[PDB]
RNA sequence: AAACUUUCAACAACGGAUCUCUUGGUUCUCGCAUCGAUGAAGAACGCAGCGAAAUGCGAUACGUAAUGUGAAUUGCAGAAUUCCGUGAAUCAUCGAAUCUUUGAACGCACAUUGCGCCCCUUGGUAUUCCAGGGGGCAUGCCUGUUUGAGCGUCAUUU
RNA sequence: UUGACCUCAAAUCAGGUAGGAGUACCCGCUGAACUUAAGCAUAUCAAUAAGCGGAGGAAAAGAAACCAACCGGGAUUGCCUU
RNA sequence: UUGGCGAGAGACCGAUAGCGAACAAGUACAGUGAUGGAAAGAUGAAAAGAACUUUGAAAAGAGAGUGAAAAAGUACGUGAA
RNA sequence: GCGGUUCUGACGUGCAAAUCGAUCGUCGAAUUUGGGUAUAGGGGCGAAAGACUAAUCGAACCAUCUAGUAGCUGGUUCCUG
RNA sequence: AUCUUGGUGGUAGUAGCAAAUAUUCAAAUGAGAACUUUGAAGACUGAAGUGGGGAAAGGUUCCACGUCAACAGCAGUUGGACGUGGGUUAGUCGAUCCUAAGAGAUGGGGAAGCUCCGUUUCAAAGGCCUGAUUUUAUGCAGGCCACCAUCGAAAGGGAAUCCGGUUAAGAUUCCGGAACCUGGAUAUGGAUUCUUCACGGUAACGUAACUGAAUGUGGAGACGUCGGCGCGAGCCCUGGGAG
RNA sequence: CACCUUUGCUGGCUCCGGUGCGCUUGUGACGGCCCGUGAAAAUCCACAGGAAGGAAUAGUUUUCAUGCCAGGUCGUACUGA
């Protein structure tokens, strides 16, 4: 009864979207997201697991600030506007 | 070896006490000046069955001394003690069951 | 399922959105190398788990 | 065609504003008629014309807040520099070049002297 | 029958039809459709006619 | 004898080796020092005349402003060809902005698009109710301001 | 009674500051076992991996409570040696 | 100084190699979850990507044509076993 | 309804990584069961079979230390002299 | 190397495609019909259903139009397939509110530290009422009480909606009619008062109303299971009559 | 009666009973059982109390009637084998 007749049974979520993370892994029970650790402050990584880093570091998302960054650097982080 | 059903109970997870239908803890009135000085009267009001306990409950109230408003005791029911019976409880009530002295 | 969250309806709307073939115009670009669409989804092949 | 922000900037705060009214409107209209037509690309100009506008408009305001905090000391936060976290943490060159007057007095007494060998 | 910002309840859905469009609201209808927008079933009172204001605003 | 089986060749299959290619990898060297409460990294959802991605972006949404270049973009449609110009472009540059919902994430919550309170303002007979618009309300710690508490305690005066 | 002082609080008080990310290298803490010893326990692997805290363009160290025993050297770091 | 940014190189690898990833790759997909994690490059100088005819319900065939070559037809260089 | 005795029946590259048929135990409680909730790996939970803890149990699963060690098994690629 | 990845054979047109009683005739459609549609017939589930709805779960599978390369282990003109669109309407149904087992900040105390304990504690832990003042919606006037965040049920607790009609596809949500609850505002009637805050009835209690702060006390919310008996509803059965 | 009419149009009836260890279900008053006596909180009401305010030519009262305004947000298709 313990393989094809049991798996019928299984209708109940453990884990649940998480609101930081995206992923289906926020326990619902535990109230703790299993992959990046919501709600601690800190992101969950550890250096045993450095193909799951790679998988969420700086870089694979948008950047959104980080990307323009160097370019103000290169420029002396300038302040005012270009003349004619 | 594994840990012995023995020393699992101490974890109290489910070994803990089923407290859902308790009446509350049965206690006398906290010793105050009357009880040290005087005594106070108060009147049985119920006689109730507690789950988990053998013995019988008692619900004595009291007026409150210093605020005007009552005050429901939990007492172990003695043997004899009934539903409207006055209780005196103190240095100075008198030695009748239910009293206390 | 009939009562559900907002949030699960959002994720299903954007499932139904991506739920087509590729547009036939972007095979005439310059350079494309788009045959098809390769993350097409159906509800009877792979469930979306949540 | 589209406005052209350097007509925009001779205007005032409520003719602009006006103006803002009527691209808004006009692209109202647009996205009815898109319903009929197949393709309709003009739409994309009037989208443009209106984030035009409300970037001046936003100009002007800032501009205008930026000389209400001439010279104060604090002013918004959005106004001040960004530079980055940690710049704006540094000491300032005033901070920075600070000395004791013992050390001022060894500097001007014995500077480092420009020499040279024969 | 409009599309309508996800954002707006039917408080604001009712100020911005009489303003845009100048006829009086007898109730709104909502609801979010299948793909995320959100369609709005504004009913008028009887003194208008929603056929003419939708010739007006030009979609027959 | 044929069929059949087997072997070899030619042509045809099957399959994707080989050869040639290479906007990718790898290693070494050189130079540089720049993330975040002024809201980062990361996430979600959105945005194009016609896109599902990748890439870009945030309701100003494959971008707005500024500067340079000097006529494209292109799959089609459309627009434009005063294009001898404050001016094309999925161009380069980038100092000004915009930057949904989030996230250290900060009104309280969150398997909820859940529930508050404060200030200004508008509408509904409105200080008190309901609604719209704008702006706010986390914690630890430092300096200071103000208001206080304690027969801890001094003087003075009952 | 009035005013100090000391100590301790409150405020959406005025102005600030910390947190999270990255983490090759750097400063600490904590800390294995596989393995080697032809077995194995001290030992070794290793004052390493994993875990935790904290920085910067470098960090740390640094102007002797130093080395010496010489005719004495003279902050620290690094290389070649030892 | 196996990270970040910007450069220059090699008796290095040449698509089963080299990073897992030359490509919409940390993707598709699996797993309740931590995690696990691929395959997949090459028509031609140019689409000139086969008008037109004919058989067929059609897919397609046969012609005709394009091209230096279809013994290059997108099931696309070569095309082994 | 819950269970699973016997046929040692069917099936045994299955309808199925435990099913099918008949026969059978129990059927108002130490009953059956949904959801919520607690207990986590030398740990849990056990009317006790070393049972059960996601087809995994006389110590789960995932990653890393780790290419762990092997006196043992298997393999180890051209020619002639 | 039971080598690694990829490809390919013989086996072989073979094992097989046999549970759940069952199909048949005609027409239509169409290149093509054992399998589509309509009609006719024959059967089955037999209300502890193969019927009508929902919870978990799925996520567009719903509905229409087009439509057959692949998929539906035969077929296919059909489809839960393929392409393109349409579609989910609420003061009253849920969520939202409440607390349950439980989970969990803070004050504090542990811990090198990630964090652990604990949930009202060995804490200076708040926030209402009323009049005003008519300076204004904050200090002022008074008073009043002080428990201890928060999360935790789409089956527990819980304010309030029904009928008829309507679509390709929605309906206790739309339309028509007819109601109700909560919050707010508020003035007309009625009632009450010169015995100021109603009268009647021996009484149980009656009535259209009929002042009432702090504080306190009660009630409802609010409860097992089985057994027979009574009563209601819907259904079943049955008489007369009108179709 | 209209007539491949928007799809009509007009008229009639839509009534009166019986029965029960019936079925299902609601409910009442009871009885049996326990070393088992079978949630909590929001929320709503009443009472005790007598604070406070209130008349005469005018005062009180919206727990009586009637009347006015508003009710946001998210779910809602379909399957349930
Ligand atoms: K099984
Ligand atoms: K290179
Ligand atoms: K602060
Ligand atoms: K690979
Ligand atoms: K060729
Ligand atoms: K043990
Ligand atoms: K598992
Ligand atoms: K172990
Ligand atoms: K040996
Ligand atoms: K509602
Ligand atoms: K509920
Ligand atoms: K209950
Ligand atoms: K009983
Ligand atoms: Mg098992
Ligand atoms: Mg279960
Ligand atoms: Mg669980
Ligand atoms: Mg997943
Ligand atoms: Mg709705
Ligand atoms: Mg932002
Ligand atoms: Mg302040
Ligand atoms: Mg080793
Ligand atoms: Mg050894
Ligand atoms: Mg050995
Ligand atoms: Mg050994
Ligand atoms: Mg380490
Ligand atoms: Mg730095
Ligand atoms: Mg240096
Ligand atoms: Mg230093
Ligand atoms: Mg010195
Ligand atoms: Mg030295
Ligand atoms: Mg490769
Ligand atoms: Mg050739
Ligand atoms: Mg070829
Ligand atoms: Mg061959
Ligand atoms: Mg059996
Ligand atoms: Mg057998
Ligand atoms: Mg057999
Ligand atoms: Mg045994
Ligand atoms: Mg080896
Ligand atoms: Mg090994
Ligand atoms: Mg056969
Ligand atoms: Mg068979
Ligand atoms: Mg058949
Ligand atoms: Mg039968
Ligand atoms: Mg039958
Ligand atoms: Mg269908
Ligand atoms: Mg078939
Ligand atoms: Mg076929
Ligand atoms: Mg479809
Ligand atoms: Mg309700
Ligand atoms: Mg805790
Ligand atoms: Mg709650
Ligand atoms: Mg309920
Ligand atoms: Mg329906
Ligand atoms: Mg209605
Ligand atoms: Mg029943
Ligand atoms: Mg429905
Ligand atoms: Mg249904
Ligand atoms: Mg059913
Ligand atoms: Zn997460």
């Amino acid at each position: 009864g313990k393989g094809t007749p049991s798996f019928g049974k299984r209708h109940n979520k453990s884990h649940t979207l998480c609101n930081r993370c995206g992923r289906r892994s926020f326990h619902v029970q535990k109230k703790t997201c299993s992959s990046c650790g919501y709600p601690a402050a800190k992101t969950r990584s550890y250096n045993w697991g450095a193909k799951a880093k790679r998988r969420h570091t700086t870089g694979t998302g948008r950047m959104r600030y980080l990307k323009h960054v160097s370019r103000r650097f290169k420029n002396g982080f300038q302040t005012g506007s270009a003349s004619k | 070896g594994r840990v012995i059903r023995n020393q699992r109970k101490g974890a109290g997870s489910i070994f803990t006490s089923h407290t859902r239908l308790r009446q509350g803890a049965a206690k006398l009135r906290t010793l105050d000046y009357a009880e040290r000085h005087g005594y106070i009267r108060g009147i049985v009001k119920q006689i109730v069955h507690d789950s988990g306990r053998g013995a019988p409950l008692a619900k004595v109230v009291f007026r409150d001394p210093y605020k005007y408003r009552l005050r429901e005791e939990i007492f172990i029911a003695n043997e004899g003690v009934h539903t409207g019976q006055f209780i005196y409880a103190g240095k100075k009530a008198s030695l009748n069951v239910g009293n206390v002295l | 399922a009939a009562q559900k969250s907002f949030r699960i309806k959002q994720k299903m709307a954007k499932a139904k959105k991506q739920n087509r073939p590729l547009p036939q115009w972007i095979r005439l670009r310059t350079n494309n190398t788009i045959r098809y669409n390769a993350k097409r989804r159906n509800w009877r092949r792979t469930k979306m788990n949540i | 065609a589209g406005v052209k922000a350097y007509e925009l900037r001779t205007k005032s705060k409520e003719q602009l504003a006006s103006q803002l009214v009527d691209l808004k409107k006009e692209l109202a209209e647009l996205k009815v008629q898109k319903l009929s037509r197949p393709s309709l690309p003009k739409i994309k100009t009037v989208r443009k014309s209106i984030a035009c506008v409300l970037t001046v408009i936003n100009e002007q305001q800032r501009e205008a807040v930026r000389q209400l905090y001439k010279g104060k000391k604090y002013q918004p936060k959005d106004l001040r520099a960004k530079k980055t976290r940690a710049l704006r943490r540094a000491l300032t060159k005033f901070e920075a070049s600070q000395v004791t007057e013992k050390q001022r007095k060894k500097q001007i007494a014995f500077p480092q002297r420009k020499y040279a060998i024969k | 029958v409009f599309q309508v910002s996800m954002k707006a309840n039917k408080y604001q859905i009712k100020k911005a039809v009489k303003e845009l469009y100048e006829v009086d609201v007898l109730k709104v209808n909502t609801l979010v459709r299948p793909n995320g927008t959100k369609k709005a079933y504004v009913r008028l009172t009887a003194d208008y006619d929603a056929l003419d204001i939708a010739n007006r605003i030009g979609y027959i």
